[PDB]
This record gives C-alpha cells, structure tokens and sequence, in this order.
RNA sequence: AAAA
RNA sequence: GCAAACCGCCUCUGCCCGC
RNA sequence: GUGGAAAGGCGGGCAGAGGCGGUUUGC
C-alpha cells in the first residue's frame, strides 16, 4: 500500500547515515543505504526492504537527475509482485524528497550530536534506557567509527528481527538514533531520530492532502496550505487531581495522575486513526500538552471537529466543569515550517495557534449548548472523596469503610490504585468489554499485568520501547511515567503515614512541587519542527525517566555535596505523585525531600547547560492534613519562588518584615552556601548535634528568639548585642561570629542582615533533632 | 454611571468573601424578618425590572478594588507592546493571573490601557482549627475551619443601581439587620458582622455593545468570554442543586440575566439571584 | 590598626576580639573615644548605630582591665526618678569610693563615661532619654562577656 | 419570628494569666491575629465554654426541670459513651467524632430544651438554629496602646515534670497572656419568641456567672484562666429600630455590676423598660 | 459518664513565707541577679503560680497513697492494681507499679482511665489523662500574688525580694565557686484561691481531707526553693471556706454557706471537730 | 497554569 | 601603718500522649 | 428568602536536684 510505503519510505531516507559515520562501504551515504537495505532484504526481512532502498538512494537532488535514471531503477524491480503501481512508487519517491526539505532547511566529519541547550557542549552517544548513565552535554566534540560500528551491528540485529511497521521500527530507530547527529556540523542540535520522524510525518500529511509527483516537482505543495497543525492542552488539572478529601490515599492520587494521560492518549490516538496518520504525526505529548501535524483536507477538518465535540461533551458529563480539553488548529503550509529568510514562520504560525488556544480557554464549555441551562433532577448529593454532584442512588459504597457512598469513578480509582505496582501498561479496546476498568472519551482500557494477554488494537506499554509479549496484530505505543514508589512490606505503595514514620529527628510529611522558569520562551526559539520534536523529548525525558535515577542515588559525581540530614540510603521511602513536561510532584519523609530538591536541581543543572533554572517549593506536613490542603500550601509556596525571582527554592515557612524588601525564598546557590558554614559547626549528621552543643537547645532557639526581634523592627539595633551576650555566656564566642555586628554592605546594597537568612538552615537542623 | 457604594466594615473574620446571590439571599431573608412575606416578593418584583445589587468586592483604605474584565487576555499582547521583551514576560504572566483591580485601573483595563495590578490582597484565608470537647471526659477531636481575617482598615463593599426608595426601603433597612446577623458561615462564632456605610461610587465606562459583569451572570444567551462558576447553596437546611454562574468580569452583549426560582419543597418560593451588573467594556476582534 | 579596627560606625566586633583577647593599643583610640564620649555629654544626641558603636569602643577598653544595675532595672520598671539618680550618682560614687587596689582604673574609666550621662538625667523627662541610656548601658555588659571578662 | 436583638456589651479582665492554643519563638502559641499579631479570644472558645458549663449545669436539674422546660423528660442522666448509640435515654446523647454532647435532634424538641434554644442544635432534617452570637473578644483600646508603646502582651511560662523517687526535671514551655489583660466581648441574642427570653437572658448568665469561678480556654486546674466580667451596657434594639433606624433604642445603663449583682439583683429591676416593649 | 455538678466549695486565704522563698525561672536581659524568681509581667512583683502549688501538693499526697497501699485499698478501689514502687527499672508504662507515667524521662502515677480514677484518691481529686477518658480534675489552684498589703509595701519602698549569694566549696583545695539567688523575703504573704468543684456528693468529705492532708504534709515539707538548705517554710492562714451551691449561680445572692475558721491552723480543720465546722454543708449537700 |  | 590575692556559677533535664 | 445548621485547641505535668561567702599568704 501506498500509505505504508510512504510513510517507511520517509522514516528510512537517512537511513546509511550511521553507516557512513562507521564506514562498512564506499562513501557517499546515499549509495550505501542502497546497500544497506540491499542487504538486509537478503536475510531474515521480507522483499519489500529492496523496494525500500530507492527511498535512500534517490534523495537530497543528486541522484535523481534529469528523471530518467528513476524509471530504469524501479523498471528492473517487480512493483506488481508488492502491489504498488508503478507510476505510484515514483509518486511516493517525489514526496519523500519534499517532506526532507520541509523537516530541516539545512560534513565529512564523524562530529556528536549537540545539546539543544548548550549548542557549545555535546552530546556522547548512548543508548536511550534510563538506567545507570544520565546523558550529560560534555565539551568532547569527537566519535570514534568503532563506537559507530557496534551502533551498526546492533541496529543490524533489530531491524532483522522487527517487523515491517511505522509503530515497529519508531522504537528500534529511537534507542540507537536518539544521541546521533542528522547533518554533521558544528552545532547541530537535532538529534537523527527527531529528523526521520518528522520527514515520515511530513511525508505522510503530503499523501492525505492529494498531492502528486509533478505537484512536487512544480513546487505546488510549498507555498500553499495543505498542512495543520493540531494543539491540544488541559485545563483544570490542578482542580482535577489534587481537589480531594482526607478520604483519599497516595495510591487514589498516584491513580488519578495515570488517569489523567489515559485521557490523554485516548485523544492523541483517536486522532492519528481517524486521519490515516502514524505516531510519528505527534510532535510532543507532555503534560497534558500535545501538537500534531496533520493535512488540511476538508474531510480531516470535518473528522477533527467530531472529536472535538465528542471529548467535550464527554467531560462534561463525566467531571461537571472540571476538567477541559481545548483542541485548535491552524492551516500552515510547507514554506511556514522553517526560517524563511531571516524571519522564523514556524514560531509565529505556533503563536496564531497559541492565541486560538488563549480564547478557547475563555469559552469554557461552549460547545454543550445546554451549559448555561438549569434543569432540576431531584435527590442530589456529592462523593465525599472527590466532591462530584451525582444524583443519589448512583453513589455506592466504597471498598475501604462501606458505610460512606462514593461515587462510581472512585472506585474504579481504588481498584487501580492497587494494580499500578503488578501493571505493565494497558490496553485500549472499546467502551464495552470485559476488564475495562476506566473509560475514556473514545474508548476504555484494559490493564496488561505481569503474567497476562494483552488485549486491544493499540497496546500501551510502559518504560521499555521493546514489544516483548505483545501480537503481531496490535499497535505498539510506547509511553514513559516517573513510577518510582517506596514500597511497604507488601508489594504495593506506602501511605502518608508509613513515609512520614522514616523521616528523621521530627516527624513530619515532606512535600515538594518544582517546575522548570520560562520553558515557553525556550520553545518559542525552535524554527524547525524537528527542532521542536528534539528539544521537547529531551526535556520530557528528564522528568519521565531521569528523575527516578536521581532517586536510586545515582550520577554522585555530578551532584556531589547537597544539603543533606542523613547518608542517602539504598531504598529510598520517596513517592513521586507525577513527573513530566517541566514540573513533578514529590511526596515522602521530609529529610529526603528536602535533600533530593537540591539533588534533583543540581542534576538538572547539568542535565541543561546550566541554561535553565528551576523554583521548587518545600512544605512539611501532618499525616492528617488532607491532600487538597498540602497542594494548596506548596502550589502557593512555588508561586512565592516564581513571582519573587527564578531559580530560587522556598526552603521553610518564615516569618519576614513587611517592608517589600524581604523575601521568603532561598536563592538556590544562596541557600547551599549557607549549609557549608552555618550546618557543619551545629550538626553532626544522622539527628545530633556536635561537641559543646548537645542539650544546648537554650541557645538554638533563643537564637531564633533574637531573630524575631529583627522581624519586628530592622532598624532597631537590640538584636546586635543580645546575640553576642547570648554567644559570650555560653562560651561558644566562635560559633557564629558574623550576627553579632551588623553589616555596613549590607546596608548599602539594600540587602537584609545575616540574621535574617540564618532562620532556614538553623530551622530544618532543630526538625532534624527531634524538636 | 453613579452608584451607592454599601460598605460593610467587618467586626471579625468572614467566612468567604460574599457573592451577588448570597447578598440577595442574605437581604431577602432580612427583609422577611422585618418587614413579611409579601415584601419578599415586592422585593424581587423591584430586582427584576430596573436596580441590581453586585457581587461583593474587598477595600483597604479608600481604594475600592474591582473584578478585572476577562477583555484583556486576548489583548495582552497588543497592551504591552512598548515593553523590553524578557520583562514583558513576566509583567504579562502577573496581569494574567491576577484577580482584582484598583478603581483606577479598572477604568483603563476597559479601555484597552496599560494598566497595573495591586500588590497586596487586603484578607488573608487562615485555617483556625476548633475542637469538640467530650462533657465528661474532656476528649478533643480536633476539625479545620477557613476564614477571611481583613486587615486594620480593611473590608468589603458591593455596588448598588437602581431607583433610591427601593433602596431606602428595601436595602438600607436590610443592612441594618443584617449588621447584627451575619452573612455567611458560623454567624454564632461571631463571623459574618460588621458595621454599614452608605457611599457614592462613580465609574467611567465607555459607551459600546459589550459589557462586563461584576456579579454572577445566570446568562440567557451564550456570552462572549466567561469563566465558569459552580456554585449551589442552602435554604433552611435544604441543600441547593449547583448551577452554572458566570464569575464576575466575564462579558455579555445585550445580556439581562435573570434571576431563577427553585421549590425545594418549602412553604416559599425560593429565588436565586441571577443577574447581571453591566458596565461597558471594549474587546478586541475576538 | 587598632583605630583601623574599630572605627566609626561597624567594623569588626569579631576583629576586636583578636586584640583585646593588645594592652596600650585600644587604650589610645578608646580614650579618644571615651573623650568622644566625654564630647558624647548629650546623651539623646545618637538614634544612629552610635550607641552600638561605642559600646563596643568601651568595652574594648574595659576589656584589658578587670570590670547600680539592678538599681538601673527597678527604675526601668518605674517607667510602666529625680529622687532616685541621687541615689544612682551615689551608689556610682560609692563603688570608686570603695575599689582601691588593682582595680582603681576600670572604675574611675567607667566612673568617666555614666556620670556625664547622669547629668543629662537629672533635667530631662523620664520615659524618654533614659531609655535610649539603658540601651547604651546593656550594650556595654554584653559585648564585655562577647571579649571575655565579668 | 423576630422582634429584637438584646446586645450585651462590656469587658473580658483576665485576673491570671489566659490560654487558648493555635499548635502552630515560645512553643505552645497562643492564637493571634494573623495580620498585627495581637491575641484575641475566640468566639467559639467562649461560647462553647458557657455551653459546657451549662449542659454539666442542666444535667443535674433533669428532674427540678421537667415542668418549666419539657423535653428534659427524654432525657436521663449521665453520657452515651458507654453504650455506643447516638440519642439514647442519657443526656450527653450526640457523637460528634469522638466527644459526647447534648444536642436535641429536632426543632420541636429543642425548642423546650434550655440549653439547644439558647445554643442551638443539629438533629437529622431538622435544624434549630441558635438564638446567641458570642463575638470574638479583642483587645481593648488601653492595651493595645500598651502594645505600641513598649511592654508585652504575653509571656512565656516555663513549667515542668518531677519525678516522685528519683526527682529528675522535664520542663516545657507555654505562652499565655499576660494577666491583667482587658479583652472587648459581645453578646447578641436574638429575641424569637416574646414569652421566653428572660429565662434565656438568665440562663445565659448563669453560665457567665459559672465561668467566674471555673477557668476558660487555659491549662486553667494549674490556673491558667480566672475570668472576669465587667458589663458596660444592655441594648435591646427593637424592631421598631431595624424599620427606620431612629436611634430610640431602649439601654439599660450597667457601668460597674458584676455578673451575680446583674442575675441576682435587678434583671426585673433593670430589665423593666424592656419587658414593657416585650 | 455522668458528670455532675452541685457547687464549688472555695478556700481562700493568704500564703505565708515564714522563710524565704524561691520559684525559678529562665531574652532582652543583660546584667540581673542571676537565677530569679518568677514575676508578673505587668505588675513586676513575684507570685506563686497554680502550677507550682497545685504540682507540690499532688507530689507529696502520691507519696503519702505509695506509703499506704493497703491501708487506703478498703476505702479506695483500684488501689489494688497496684504494687508499691515506681515503673523505673523495667520501662513499660503501665505495669503493676504505681508510678505509671513517664512524663520525659520521670515517672508521675497518673490513672490510665475513667473508670480507674473514678476510685483512686490522687487522680479523682487532682485528675488524670490517657488514651481515651481523660478524667479531668476537681480542683483548679490559682496563681497566688501579694496580698493588698504588701502591695504597698513595696509602694513605700520596702524591698519585695533579696539577694542571697551561696558558695559551693571544694572539700580539697578550699576553692570556692560563688552564686547569687533571688529569693522572694521571709515574711512575704501571698493570697491564694482554691476552688473545689463538688461533682458527687457522696464522696467529698474524703476529698476535702485528702487536701488538707496535702496541705498539712507542705507545712512541714517545703514549697519551691531548694529547701533542704532552708528555703521554704510555707504556711497557709485561712480567711474563709465557702460553698456555693448550685442555687446561687442561678439566683446570684448570698446563699452560699460560710463557715469561719480566720484564726485556725491547717491541721486544725482536719482536727476534730472537723465534722463541726463543715455540717452546714451537710444540711445543703 | 514557565507545555500539571 | 592595714590589707591584697581568686572564685564569681558548676551539671544534668527542656514537649509529651491522644484526636 | 445566606455553601448553611450543630461543635471550648485541651486533659494530665512542683523550674526542680546537689552547693558553709569561703580559703591562703604578706606589703
Ligand atoms: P480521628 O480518629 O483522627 O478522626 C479523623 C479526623 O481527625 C483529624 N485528625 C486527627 N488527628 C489529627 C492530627 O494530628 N492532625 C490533623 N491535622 N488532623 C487530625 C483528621 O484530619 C480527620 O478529620
Ligand atoms: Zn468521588
Ligand atoms: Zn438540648
Ligand atoms: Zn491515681
């Protein structure tokens, strides 16, 4: 079919590419993917890798000169024995051709992949599995051909073994083309992979919109409006998952945030069925966020406006005004993907999009058409986990205590709250089947366990990009989630009491919510969609998969001295809520959430080119404080970070003058100089104090006494004298020599007292002594 | 246009700042108290035609803060154009999330000016917790409470339009007693009083076909940008089913709203306030 | 060095106390400044860092000696005293009237700096004027055990 | 119905040193204001202490008071703590969580309760809303000029625990206002039936005059309470006045009475141009 | 269950510090006597606190019930639970002993629950705490100050408080090592308030003269200081015991019994004729 | 809500 | 003829249990 | 015709245990 063959024809065009950086033939890359699918069609692969192999030869304008040597090539080879019409073979050729052009805009050096935050620093190749080895960018601008060799022979041995598919071979090309340079210069920072997924992408949106050989070889499919790019995000999900009572456990909350993506993935997979479009069409999906690109078609703009008012009105009657999904799209063409000149279209073509997102988001729910229309049912009542309005009678009771009546969504919530430690990922089949236990909009889900048959046409697997156990018939969709748990003596997750029992000294519920500071400025410098495609994986990758490597207590050399209470043990007792896109939601005992905040930083801090910042805010919490309580307090203490400065952590809560001159959150580098002086001379390490201190907690705290006389008025000198009385009689004149006199610098630079910003260190040592 | 401003100077911590529905359900529960049953329904009868009460909007000091329109979001843009780029960001990202305005700046943002938001909210929510003490063994069971604790000038005021014996009739007799009860919330504890003051507020609206709201909508037609409110009362113990409110600076064009009547099963009809507070506003093509 | 150290207004109360704990170095500036203070006859004359400035130059002067408050406690709970600072001169006088021996200079220098103070004293108000001296006077004793001494 | 509103005005002293807890640099804190952070007492803890006061006070006069109020013939006493069932034939009847009290479960049952009129009631379907409102209680105007002019307005209390053979020392530290400290209260009852609210007026004053000599909030057993009531004024705020507003309100001028001298002397005497208006 | 209530029967009267007298305390503070004695914050004189008094008079009345668990066990119930003794060498909070919490690191006999301080002569009269219960306790001891008269002793000048410096010497070398103490002067009066909250009228008579036993055993002990080196000496003069019943909260006039004992001794109540003075009570329950 |  | 040397605190405990 | 009605942040807890204003010799 020509839509197979398209589609593989454009996901393969570079494909010889990794063996010319190796070297197994002569050069010029264009005839050894010739030989290189030659070969591969010879043993263990089917013969429609040789036809394949005209996709890699007839590329980039140097072969395919004067259109006749194309003709005597594919007449040599039997288009009838695959089925292909002759005439459409050389068709899909042209097509192939453009979409390369429309991917890239864009040697002799065998020169590594560069990082799309630093473009000075690079990339070594890896492969891409998450475990033990976090990709770095270093200043070692070299590869060597054997590295590229064994890269060769291990793709040999995958693409043998893998069958003939779009959804196949995206998994075999991402694990070894993901840290390969596509054009080797200095600077190139799209990765290989990106730039043969979006050409089949391209490739296949010029096949849906119509147009043919000699539309390409006019130049009519550039330079008019064929194609569309699809942006879906939600909104409301902070009122969607953490708007829940006392009622609800971590495994509930941890079941909600796998929900909310199967939602996601019911979306993003309709659309790519019911247009004819692979998953290579997805840009990016992270965070409840996605782009595709799609044709522009009147049939496809009529298909997009049914799934659009099908999911809406999905979740209007499931979550009454919760949850909203704002689906737009913009009709762009093939001159709108790159840099025109010098003018960039593909970042304003993605800002004509991201107003018509801006005025979906003020009109709410307006395709219901009885949304602002009262009707009375009688007997009403509300859950009280979720908080939901149900007629009564459809409340049932709940597994935990049956004598409180939930609603039926939170049991379904329970019961897969169980099954996410024994899950392997799910199925997705239709609404009414056996096994079902969540619905979507579109279609409802099967959970795969450890020791079971998949069953579905689309098989969502979890963390591996390798289809072990799965039929040759259904579509493999890869998806990647934080699922990093502590673990109770039975094999599923920890409760918010059995975390808080291990925090150290005090014991108290540590809960963190960090984001990444002006992301959407960063995205908005991408002038290329496989430039986009580059910069959003690796950025999805960080909190999906390198996020729970930092947890295992891994990458030490990069991370080194963080302010720590205790040695990092070999199971951690963290539970990450959710992890992807630029934010995570981290609960566990509060000594090791507040060390791996500083952990999780400065990895991300070397993960980017220490380009990108992040604001994270702490809190420490009760075991009985409902969680609608503890993502209020910490949601309001990141916006305290953010709103104040960027790439500054809210420490602990504080008690700070009223003049707008005092702030409430640490600067990170700040914070971190201020545990290398003040937290070795008072703290021992494991809960203890040092020598000539123990049982001095006269002095710790009356310290802080002497600090709230500073809150009450600054520019009163009392608290100068008081902490020098206070240090002399104790004897201990050396600890702490800088409060005693205050700072004439300080004063000039506008700058608060050393008094002010020793309340956060000395703070956390008193919760790590048993307060 | 020219409107009483009805300031209630608070006497303690409110429960929630009030709404234009809990106002009319507040003074339509006072005005059967003073005056009967057949006032109520002269009172709602004077709500329909002509004068509507707003939503209640706080103060701190003789600056009168007021709903920002939902008008300026799609225009956010174009307001900030003659900004450095890498500080337009984040003047952009806090005129976005911002709530309230000054009286100021309220006029401009409905004109299409660069305007400024306040930097500090006047209340604060505080979570006081109370406690259930056994009679004879003195055994605590700790519960939350919320609160709105106002600052030492601070409180809440709503806007008034309408014909003044309605308002001398009706309204300023209603405060009145509804000073000494509450509104809203634990009124036992103390919460929901305070002290009335009748003022003058004049705001400048330019003359168009679209308009704001600063109080929930109830709308009979779809409006043009609004933000959802989902809300659903109490009424002498019978729970009230939610509806589907529109938050205040949401707009309307040529929208009246109206006000719904419910059954509940009481001797009474009972009414939900739903009307509209218009004062013009200016979009941008969409 | 010494005049380096503790200069006008906040230098080093932590450099100082590498000197004073050396013996004829301080005792030039902070003559000085005790003739500062003698020139400091008006008490109510520093709402600046002054006062927290020269106690430390008294005190490290007294330092390299030896070195009423009780009565200056009760009649700063009289404030919530005309007849009393003739008692609080006296008590003052009393004490330099009594060290004799070793101890004859720390208290005829600390008979130098208060009395001046308590001339003010006499014909002023008492909530006022006598709360910016007990200041001064608590400042003195706390950075005196900040250098080591009692 | 509604006919007035009698408004109680005048001073909390707090004679020993008072305590109501927050758990939130002293370590047990007294609540505070959160914006000036100057003490208050809540209007929950002063009303719920003269209910307790009053509930233990009814739960001994079952019997004396069958005929004045009825519905204290549903009613034995002693708590439902032991048998686990919610309004059974003792007089603490209601589980709110793990605490017992009286709370009559229906409105034509506590409207002839003396305590669920006056302090109101819960009850299934039913919901008798009270008749009092008990304000928060701030500081008086003399001592918050005493808080900006210098002095304190709590302290902290060190106390501790001695062991009886061996006499080690345990101490810990409460913060509690200082004593001699004047607080600002309101008391409004609401006038509902015009027969009975001198026995509601009365009865609301013996719970004061029980708390004179009881504790509020506090450790209060190791003297953390000691409160005093210094009326200043009665309002009666008729009808008439909610109408048309024209201040001809009736006051009953209590300047210096103490609770006993109100309740046991006057009342009839001083109340007397507030029974003419009923 | 079923607590009642039927009146508060009030003992005032003044504390008398026959000796001098010294309650600890512990901050914007620089040159002071070095450890003082507690004050008010408003008024700047001493007092005796609820605490102190209330916390003196339960520890030398558990002492009194360990000295006698088999003499008190007839009249008292749960007193067989147990064994004479603390909870200190095995460290298991309520076994046999009798001293059955551990407060830090000290051991206080407090009853586990209701039903067992219901019974025991310390925790019915001073109260108990636990899982659970909570019985709560039937006196409340207030925060004792001067006495009117020594208010305006201190106007007139006189000194409220001294200064008494103690020297702990080397039993070697003769080296001495020098501290002062605040102590509140002998002489001192203080005006107390003890309030009993009469919840059954079957069992007060045993609990009235369970706290005067407490009161008899501090007048030969001592209150605060550190008083085996003479500083206590307490004394208490009574002024008044009064009942008010449950009559005058509701009425509010002078229908409280009043007996009058202003010239009597501690250990002259509990004396015989106790029964005289308290049998107008009797006549009102 | 800086794409949760 | 009458004093002058040092010693000016030492060392333990410092929030629990429940909701 | 009020997201309302009902609800004490408190039960129990000594700032306490040991300590001679004292010794030695001269300027
Ligand atoms: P209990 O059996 O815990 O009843 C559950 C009920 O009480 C609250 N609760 C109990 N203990 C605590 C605590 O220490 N802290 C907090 N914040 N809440 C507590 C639960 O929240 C629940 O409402
Ligand atoms: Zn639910
Ligand atoms: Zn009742
Ligand atoms: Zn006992």
């Amino acid at each position: 079919e020509i839509d197979e063959l398209t589609a593989l024809g454009g996901l393969l065009h570079d494909i010889g590419k990794p063996v010319q950086r190796a070297g197994l033939y002569s050069g010029d890359h264009s005839t050894q993917g010739a030989r290189f699918l030659r070969d591969l069609a010879e043993n263990t692969g089917r013969a429609e890798y040789e036809l394949l192999s005209l996709f890699s030869e007839f590329h980039h304008k140097g072969h395919m000169k004067n259109d006749e040597l194309m003709i005597r090539r594919i007449k040599e080879l039997s288009p009838e024995r695959f089925g292909l019409t002759m005439e459409d073979v050389l068709n899909a050729l042209w097509i192939v051709y453009e979409a390369d052009n429309l991917a890239s805009g864009e040697p002799q050096a065998s020169r590594p992949l560069y990082s799309v935050f630093n473009p000075g620093k690079a990339y070594p190749w890896a492969e891409l599995d998450f475990e033990k080895e976090l990709p770095v960018p270093g200043d070692v601008f070299s590869i060597r051909s054997q590295d590229y060799r064994e890269l060769v022979k291990r793709l040999w041995e995958e693409l043998s073994k893998a069958k003939l598919r779009s959804d196949r071979l995206l998994p075999v090309l991402e694990k070894y083309l993901t840290f390969v340079s596509s054009v080797t210069s200095e600077g190139n920072i799209i990765s290989l992979y990106d730039h043969m997924r979006m050409t089949s992408a391209i490739a296949l949106a010029m096949l849906r919109a119509g147009c043919t050989a000699e539309d390409v070889r006019s130049g009519r499919c550039r330079k008019e409006k064929r194609f569309l790019l699809i942006e879906g995000d939600f909104s409301g999900i902070q009122d969607f998952i953490y708007r829940v009572s006392g009622k609800g456990t971590l495994k509930y909350l941890r079941a909600r945030s796998a929900y909310l993506e199967l939602i996601g993935w019911d979306v993003v997979l309709e659309i790519l069925s019911r247009l004819g479009l692979t998953r290579a069409n997805v840009v990016f999906n992270a965070g409840g966020h996605f782009m595709i690109i799609a044709q522009n078609t009147p049939d496809a703009v009529k298909e997009l406006e049914e799934i659009r008012a099908k999911a809406v009105e999905w979740l209007y009657r499931e979550f009454e005004s919760d949850l909203y999904l704002a689906i737009e799209w913009e009709p762009v063409s093939g001159r709108e993907f790159g840099r025109e000149g010098g003018k960039n279209l593909f970042a304003e073509a993605r800002k004509r999009l991201k107003h018509k997102l801006t005025v979906r988001k003020l009109k709410r729910f307006g395709e219901i058409k009885g949304l602002f229309e009262h009707g009375h049912t009688e007997r009403l009542a509300e859950c009280p986990v979720c908080g939901r309005e149900l007629p009564e009678g459809k409340l049932e009771p709940s597994a935990s205590d049956p004598e409180t009546k939930v609603c039926p969504t939170c049991n379904r919530l329970v019961s897969l709250g169980g099954n996410l430690p024994k899950l392997l990922g799910f199925g997705r089949t239709a609404k009414n089947d056996a096994g079902v236990l969540v619905e979507g909009p579109f279609s409802g889900f099967v959970p795969y366990l450890q020791g079971g048959r998949p069953v579905g046409e689309q098989i969502l697997v979890k963390n591996t990009l390798n289809p072990g156990e799965i039929p040759e018939s259904a579509q493999f969709v890869p998806y990647f989630v934080a699922d990093y748990f502590k673990k109770d003596p039975k094999g599923g997750v920890a409760t918010f009491e059995e975390l808080s029992m291990a925090s150290t000294g005090t014991r108290r519920l540590g809960v963190m919510k960090g984001d990444v500071d002006r992301l959407g400025e960063f995205f908005s410098s991408m002038d290329s969609p496989s430039k986009l495609a580059t910069a959003s994986r690796f950025m999805d990758y960080f909190f999906k998969g390198y996020i729970g490597a930092i947890i295992e207590g891994k990458f030490g050399y990069i991370i080194g001295d963080v302010p720590s209470l205790r040695d990092w043990p070999e199971e951690p007792d963290i539970v990450v809520v959710y992890a992807g896109g630029d934010d995570f939601f981290i609960v566990g005992a509060w000594d090791q959430i507040f060390e791996l905040a500083f952990r999780v930083r400065r990895a991300f801090n070397a993960y980017t080119g220490g380009k990108l910042t992040l604001s994270v805010g702490l809190g420490y919490f009760d075991e009985r404080t409902p969680i609608y309580r503890m993502a209020d307090v910490v949601s309001e203490r990141l916006d305290t970070a953010k709103d104040e400065g960027r790439n500054r952590v809210f420490v602990v809560g504080r008690s700070r003058p009223l003049d707008g001159k005092h702030k409430l959150s640490y600067e990170w580098n700040h914070y971190e100089e201020l545990w290398r002086t003040y937290a070795p001379r008072i703290y021992a390490g494991n809960g203890r104090l040092k020598g000539k201190l123990e049982s001095k907690k006269g002095l710790l705290w009356k310290l802080l006494e002497i600090r709230e006389l500073y809150v009450r008025d600054p520019n009163d000198v009392r608290w100068a004298y008081l902490t020098a009385y206070l240090l002399g009689r104790h004897g201990l004149s050396d600890l702490f020599p800088e409060l005693v006199g205050i700072d004439t610098k300080a004063v000039e630079r506008k700058e608060p007292q050393p008094v002010y910003w020793v309340d956060g260190v000395l703070k956390i040592v008193l919760m790590a002594v048993r307060r | 246009p020219k409107f009483i401003a009805v300031k209630l100077i608070p006497k303690g911590p409110f429960r929630d700042i009030p709404r234009a529905d809990t106002l009319f359900g507040a003074i339509g529960n006072a005005i059967s108290a003073i005056h009967g049953q057949s006032a109520v329904e002269e009172l709602v009868d004077a709500f329909v035609g002509g004068a509507r009460i707003s939503s209640a909007f706080p103060y701190s000091g003789d600056t009168y803060y007021l709903p920002k329109p939902l008008s300026v979001e799609p225009a956010l843009e174009g307001i900030l154009t003659g900004l450095d780029e890498e500080e337009r960001y984040t003047t952009a990202k806090r005129l976005r999330k911002a709530k309230y305005l000054d009286l100021k700046n309220f006029e401009l943002a409905l004109r299409l000016r660069p305007f400024t938001i306040p930097e500090e909210i006047p209340y604060a929510r505080v979570d006081v917790p109370r406690v259930v003490l056994d009679r004879v063994t003195q055994d605590s069971s700790i519960y939350f409470w919320e609160e709105i604790r106002f600052r030492e000038k601070s409180g809440v005021y709503f806007l008034y339009s309408g014909p003044r014996e309605v308002f001398d009739g009706y309204i300023a007799p209603a405060m009145r007693f509804l000073g000494d009860t509450g509104i809203g919330g634990k009124s036992t504890w103390g919460a929901g009083l305070f002290e009335v003051e009748f003022h003058e507020m004049k705001i400048d609206a330019p003359g168009s076909e679209y308009s704001v709201t600063l109080s929930n909508a109830l709308p009979t037609k779809t409006p043009v940008l609004w933000r959802l409110l989902r809300k659903g009362g109490w009424s002498f113990g019978r729970r009230k089913p939610r509806m589907t409110f529109i938050a205040e600076g949401s707009i309307v064009k040529n929208d009246p709203g109206g006000m719904e009547r419910l059954e509940l099963g009481l001797s009474h009809e009972v009414y939900v306030y739903g009307l509209t507070f218009p004062l013009g506003v200016e979009l941008p093509e969409g | 060095v010494d005049a380096s150290r503790l200069f006008g207004e906040s230098p080093d109360v932590v450099g100082i106390k590498k000197m004073l704990e050396k013996g004829k170095q301080w005792e030039a500036i902070q003559p000085y400044f005790d003739n500062v203070v003698r020139e400091a006859k008006n008490f109510l004359e520093w709402s600046p860092n002054k006062r927290l400035a020269n106690a430390v130059t008294v005190a490290a002067y007294l330092t390299s000696q030896g070195l009423i408050l009780d009565m200056a406690r009760t009649t700063e709970l009289k404030v919530k005293i005309k007849d009393d600072l003739v008692k609080m001169r006296y008590l003052l006088a009393y004490t330099v009237g009594k060290a004799t021996g070793q101890s004859k200079y720390s208290l005829d220098a600390f008979h130098r700096i208060l009395d001046p103070m308590l001339e003010v004293l006499m014909g002023s108000p008492k909530k006022e004027n006598f709360e910016k001296f007990y200041d001064f006077l608590q400042a003195v004793v706390a950075y005196h055990k900040f250098f080591g001494g009692g | 119905r509604f006919y007035g509103k009698i408004v109680i005005k005048g001073k909390i002293k707090a004679v020993t040193g008072l305590h109501i807890g927050s758990q939130r640099g002293i370590a047990n804190p007294v609540i505070k204001d959160p914006h000036t952070g100057l003490p208050y007492i809540p209007g929950s803890s002063l009303k719920g202490r003269l209910r307790s006061l009053f509930e233990i006070l009814v739960n001994s006069r079952l019997g004396e008071w069958r005929e004045k109020y009825p519905s204290l013939a549903n009613y034995s006493p002693g708590s439902c703590r032991p048998d686990n069932q919610e309004n059974c034939g003792k007089f603490f009847n209601r589980k709110i969580n793990r605490g017992w009290i009286h709370v009559c479960p229906d409105y034509e049952t506590a409207l002839a309760c003396p305590v669920c009129r006056l302090f109101g009631a819960s009850g299934k379907e039913s919901n008798f809303p009270s008749r009092i409102i008990v304000r928060d209680a701030f500081l008086t105007k003399e001592w918050e000029e005493k808080w900006r002019a210098g002095e304190a307005i709590t302290e902290a209390k060190i106390e501790v625990g001695i062991d009886r053979v061996t006499s080690q020392a345990n101490p810990r530290t409460n913060e509690r206002v200082v004593a001699g400290a004047e607080f600002e209260f309101e008391i409004i009852y609401n006038v509902e039936n015009t027969t009975h609210w001198r026995d509601d007026i009365k009865n609301l004053l013996t719970a004061m005059a029980l708390l004179e000599d009881s504790y509020l909030g506090g450790s209060g057993s190791r003297g953390y309470g000691k409160v005093k009531f210094i009326f200043d004024s009665f309002e009666f705020r008729p009808l008439d006045y909610y109408r048309t507003g024209k201040d001809e309100d009736i006051v009953s001028i209590d300047a210096r009475e103490k609770s006993v001298s109100d309740i046991l002397s006057g009342f009839d005497s001083l109340f007397s141009e507030v029974e003419g208006k009923l």
